[PDB]
Parts: structure tokens; sequence; C-alpha cells
């Protein structure tokens, strides 16, 4: 939930 | 969106395109893996034969539907906020649920919802993300654009915003000498504002005066004011 | 419209 996951 | 930057593949995985007959027309957020937030005016007057909407999840360039990462959904239904009034162009926000639900990767995810109450003083910086005008009546973008925009307070946006009224199911952002703000094609897109790690959707691209001109916000619709009725379609 |  609301969290980007691309470094 | 004008006054943006090109984002990366995976900067707003929770951003989604919307087309209408084939032919992108606004932006929408994902809240979970049935549901997407958006703006009624967006589905307004087209809402009946929801088979005719194209939800784009994972994109990244308008021009590039061949990425692995993208995932194509029909909308199943669209509910138009009961007290949407296209003439006050207040509380312009719509559910639109996917026909089949999408599976939640790196470059797909669901953007949290604020609390009822949550507070956005102005001064607070957050982001918009589109692939609307990139200058007002121009052309579209290609990569999605994003930017960063100063919230107002509803009583200074009234302000420079007369000939409208400013509810308090409303928002604004946006720089006094102007320059970024979201534009024709960016409605239904967010308003997002990191509060501690998490993104929460605090607005819904609405409308306003043109586009990144001084003094005149663009004008979103106020989640926190419709979080209730949001959650409730949850499943 | 204004709308966007
Ligand atoms: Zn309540
Ligand atoms: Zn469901």
């Amino acid at each position: 939930c609301g969290k980007k996951l691309v470094t | 969106i004008v006054g943006g930057s090109d984002s990366r593949e995976g900067a707003w995985p929770w951003v989604v395109a919307l087309y209408f007959d084939d032919q992108q027309v606004c932006g929408a957020s994902l809240v979970s893996r049935d549901w997407l937030v958006s703006a009624a005016h967006c589905v307004y007057g087209r809402n009946m034969e929801p088979s005719k909407w194209k939800a784009v999840l994972g994109l990244h360039m308008a021009s590039n539907l061949t990425s692995p990462q993208i995932e194509t959904r029909l909308i199943d239904q669209i509910v138009i906020n009961p007290h949407y009034n296209k003439r006050r162009k207040n509380n312009d926000i719509a559910m639109m649920h996917l026909e089949m639900k999408v599976n939640y990767t790196d470059y797909i995810q669901p953007i949290c919802l604020p609390e009822e109450n949550q507070v956005f003083p102005p001064g607070r910086i957050c982001s918009i993300a589109g692939w609307g005008a990139l200058i007002y009546q121009g052309s579209t973008a290609d990569v999605l654009q994003e930017a960063d925009v100063p919230l107002l307070s509803n009583e200074k946006c009234q302000q420079q915003m007369p000939e409208y009224n400013i509810t308090e199911n409303m928002v604004c952002a946006g720089y006094e000498a102007g320059g970024v703000d979201s534009c024709q094609g960016d409605s239904g897109g967010p308003l997002m504002c990191q509060e501690n790690n998490r993104w929460l959707l605090a607005g819904v691209t609405s409308f306003g005066y043109q586009c990144a001109l001084p003094n005149r916000p663009g004008v979103y619709a106020r989640v926190p004011r419709f979080t209730e009725w949001i959650q409730s379609f949850l499943h | 419209d204004d709308d966007k």
C-alpha cells in the first residue's frame, strides 16, 4: 500500500 | 502535466490510464485489485456502457503498450459519485470496477487511502502525475509526466478562483507564479502526498482555469472527504 | 470546459 518498489 | 518531468518505470505503480473507445482520455488511481478512483467528468454521459472503457496499468509510455509489465482490464461498472454536479464541478470523483482483478507487481500497486480527517495544510509539497497536455491546449504526453506542487488553503484558493465555488470537497495546489499544474487529460489522476514512507491519495485532478497560470491553482476533489464512500466499495 |  502506497510504496514504490522500483530501485 | 505542465512543468513536470518524465518519470521512470515503476515511479507511480498506482497511476492508471483510461481509454474510452481506445482513446486515452483520463487518469485514475488503483486502490485495490478491483477498484479505481477517478474523476466524474471523465465518465459523465458515457457511463452506461462500461465495457467501452479500458484501464491500462503498469503503463509508462503511451506510445508503448508492448512492455511486459503492463496489464489491461475492461471496466465492469462505473459508479459516479451520487452528488456530482457538472454545473458546480463539485464532487468530481467516481469509482470504476475492473471486470477482472489485477495482480500486484512492482509496477502495479494500490495507493493508500487517506484518513477521513487527514490534514493537508498549505505549503505541503505533493505530487501530480498524468499523460495529459504538456501546456494548455497543447499535445498530451508520451512518457508519464510527474510534478510537485504545494497545496493551498481553500480560503486562499477560493480567493484566486472567485469564478467558482471552492467547496470543502475540493483541495487546490499550485505555485503563485504558476508554471506547474495538472492539465487536460490528467483528470481522474492523483494528487499524492507521502506521509512517512507511504503515499496517500489526497486529491483527484478535477478542474481549473487553464493550466500553469499564476494565481490560478489546479482544483482537485479532496479525497479525505470521500474516503468512507470509497472504502465501502473495497471488494 | 475548465474540467480536466
Ligand atoms: Zn465519516
Ligand atoms: Zn472485488
